[PDB]
């Protein structure tokens, strides 16, 4: 229900799976971004791979919904 | 130990997510500490 076009590249979904919403988020310190589905950030990290934006170390993911 | 039961949630606020929590901009609702 998103309503703000500049936003509209932070509101694609799982680009990896575009089958499924961006519900993926990575948590480093007190920030994270928005990049890929929980399925697809949490197979991320276990490939060693850090946050694809800033690459800064993926404490956590969290999975978003609306329900 | 501030969390919510439902704090898997985007908010766009603190007000936008109920409970006793705040709201962070990567869509993660409360706040762990204590
Ligand atoms: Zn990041
Ligand atoms: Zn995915």
């Amino acid at each position: 229900m998103y309503s703000g076009e500049d936003c509209q590249n932070l509101l694609k979904p799982c680009s990896l799976c575009e089958k499924r919403p961006r519900d993926g988020n990575i948590i480093h310190g007190r920030t994270g971004h928005l990049v890929t589905c929980f399925h697809c950030a949490r197979r991320l990290k276990k490939a060693g791979a850090s946050c694809p934006i800033c690459k800064k170390e993926i404490q956590l993911v969290i999975k978003v919904f609306i329900a | 130990g501030g969390v919510c039961p439902n704090l898997y949630l985007l908010c766009r606020r603190d007000s936008d997510c109920p409970g006793a929590c705040i709201c962070r901009h990567d869509s993660y609702c409360g706040s762990g500490s204590d």
